């Protein structure tokens, strides 16, 4: 019962990621509508994935999470 | 030799028994005090010398 | 002012309080007396170092027990038996040796997250007659309550039951809930106070499961008051209709049936109730026979208001433009939570200023400020 | 007046809180049945219950 090793945060995981080891399976053609909701949801997800920086330079509140509700 | 002796004095820590965070309901005048370990239950028992 | 003499003498008397005993405890509590070293050699012979608790479930007449650890595993244990066979029963937690587990001895004394609720966490700064006025009718409450503590006396000439219970009702701003906590202060009873909407939960059979603990503890202190505040409250109020409802309502009334008196009897408590509903309640608790005098109270009349302003006007820098009786003459038969409410706000408007002296403006400019309370709280204004 | 708040809080951590403890005055004796009970198997018993 004493501390012998460190372990990196890879290993010891839930399940291994299926996003750089499988793609998602639905592409943004099978979606018809809803696309004032699509300018959204790049707004929400894409656009901090290739740089959050960009929200940084302007100075505006970054959005956090993504909660997505409906019937 | 500094390097190479506190690898042995170490081994003692590495090798013992048991840790157990446990938090004081109330002492006693018994000198004896009511802890509850945290991941188990209650045990009344005695002081070192520190406190 | 020149209270001083007071806090010397009590002070000082303290001082040397703090001075003997921790004398008394250090080199002369002689751990070297016999009865103190030999008491303890065959004592720790059974005692230990780590004592596992127990809790106990039942006991078996044969010196033995069978608990229930908080741990886990049950425990077949026998009892070591100088703590007095008959001295214990289920409930309590125990002290278990760490070799084979026997019962050493039983802790007494436990505290709960449900008498949490119950016990003070102050102790009343306001004592009695900051009720002052209406008092006509505070006989009936300072010889049914106090009195039977303080004197058993004059109950034992008339031997039979003593005086058990009140109920207090009237328009607001009679000061019920406070008197409960006035009373308290002069009998020096242990003074439980449980409001009564937390005798209303959201879920469903553990609130007479909570009701019924109230009086158990308070039998338990040879004499204590109960206040519940707002006996109105658990016969109006309501969380969801699926743990809630009419049955929730329903069950504790019943329940506190038997507590007030049923089949236990109990120790000794006092009640005190403050309700204005007396009719959201079962026909069997508002019978006289449990309840013994009911007590009326009626707004403050004019000769009365002249008592009840000037308790709270003695705590304020009166200015001899002040007049006290032209406050109270225009009002007609008004509550004395209003009184309370107007000094207060004369207050206020002294520290608008910024000046602690309080003037005569203050208290008659709050007094319209309060009375356009009554005349917009209902917007018909005057009566249509 | 504060040092009279003061005080009584003193007196009170001073004198101390304990937990208190059952006893017997007719047991000056108790590990006459309380040695036998001790330290050996004789044995406190995990208990079960019959299913079947
Ligand atoms: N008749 C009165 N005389 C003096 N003070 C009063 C009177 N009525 C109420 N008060 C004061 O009002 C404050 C609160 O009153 P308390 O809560 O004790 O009364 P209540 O009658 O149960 O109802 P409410 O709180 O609705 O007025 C306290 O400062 C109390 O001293
Ligand atoms: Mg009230």
């Amino acid at each position: 019962n004493a501390l012998v090793d460190i372990l990196p945060p890879d290993s010891d995981s839930s399940i291994s990621v299926m996003g750089e080891n499988e793609k998602p399976d639905v592409t943004y053609a099978d979606v018809g509508g809803l696309d004032m909701q699509k300018q959204e949801i790049r707004e929400a997800v894409e656009l901090p994935l290739v740089q959050a920086d960009l929200y940084e330079q302007i100075g505006i509140d970054p959005p956090r999470g993504v909660l997505l509700y409906g019937p | 030799n500094d390097k190479v002796r506190f690898i042995k004095d170490e081994l003692r820590l590495l090798q013992e028994p048991g840790s157990y965070v446990g938090e004081v309901i109330k002492i006693v005048s018994d000198k004896k005090v009511l802890v509850k370990v945290q991941p188990e239950g209650k045990y009344i028992v005695d002081v070192a010398k520190d406190i | 002012r020149c209270k001083l003499k007071l806090l010397r003498m009590e002070r000082i008397k303290d001082h040397l309080l703090l001075e003997e005993e921790f004398v008394s405890n250090s080199e002369i509590l002689k751990p070297f007396e016999k009865k103190q070293e030999e008491e303890k050699k065959q004592l720790e012979e059974i005692r230990g170092n780590p004592l596992s608790i127990g809790t106990l479930e039942e006991i078996i007449d044969d010196d033995h027990a069978i608990v229930t650890s908080p741990t886990m595993p049950d425990y077949y244990v026998s009892i070591l038996s100088f703590v007095d066979k008959e001295l214990l029963e289920p409930g309590c937690s125990v002290l278990l040796h760490h070799k084979t587990m026997s019962i050493v001895g039983v802790l007494q004394d436990d505290a709960d997250p449900m008498v949490s609720v119950m016990k003070m966490d102050k102790s009343p700064t306001e004592s009695y007659s900051d009720i002052g006025g209406l008092e006509s009718q505070i006989q009936e409450i300072k010889e049914s309550v106090e009195l039977p503590l303080t004197h058993p006396e004059l109950y034992e000439e008339m031997g039979i039951k003593p005086p058990k219970g009140v109920i207090l009702y009237g328009a607001p701003g009679t000061g019920k809930t406070l008197l409960a906590k006035a009373v308290a202060n002069q009998t020096s009873a242990t003074f439980l106070r449980i409001v009564g909407s937390e005798l209303i939960q959201k879920y469903l059979g553990d609130g007479p499961r909570l009701c019924r603990q109230i009086f158990k503890v308070a039998g338990e202190n040879a004499p204590s008051i109960v206040f519940i505040d707002e006996i109105d409250a658990i016969g109006t109020k309501r969380y969801d209709s699926n743990s809630g409802g009419e049955r929730e309502i329903q069950r504790t009334m019943l329940e506190l049936l038997n507590q007030l008196d049923g089949f236990d009897d109990r120790g000794d408590v006092k009640v005190i109730m403050a309700t204005n509903k007396i009719e959201t309640l079962d026909p069997a608790l508002i019978r006289p026979g449990r309840i013994d005098r009911k007590i009326l109270f009626e707004n403050p009349d004019l000769s009365t208001k002249k008592k009840i302003l000037g308790i709270h006007t003695s705590k304020m820098n009166l200015s001899e433009d002040v007049n006290l009786e032209t406050l109270v003459t225009t009002k007609d038969d008004l509550s004395g939570a209003d009184i309370q409410a107007m000094c207060t706000e004369a207050g206020l408007l002294a520290l608008r200023e910024r000046r602690m002296q309080v003037t005569a403006e203050d208290f008659k400019q709050a007094k319209e400020r309060v009375m356009k309370n009554k005349v917009e709280e209902n917007l018909e204004g005057l009566y249509l | 007046e504060n040092d009279l708040k003061d005080i009584e809080a003193r007196i009170k951590e001073k004198a101390g809180v304990k937990e208190s403890d059952t006893g017997l005055a007719p047991s000056h004796l108790w590990d006459i049945m309380g040695d036998r009970q001790r330290l050996g198997e004789e044995h406190p018993l995990q208990v079960a219950r019959c299913t079947k």
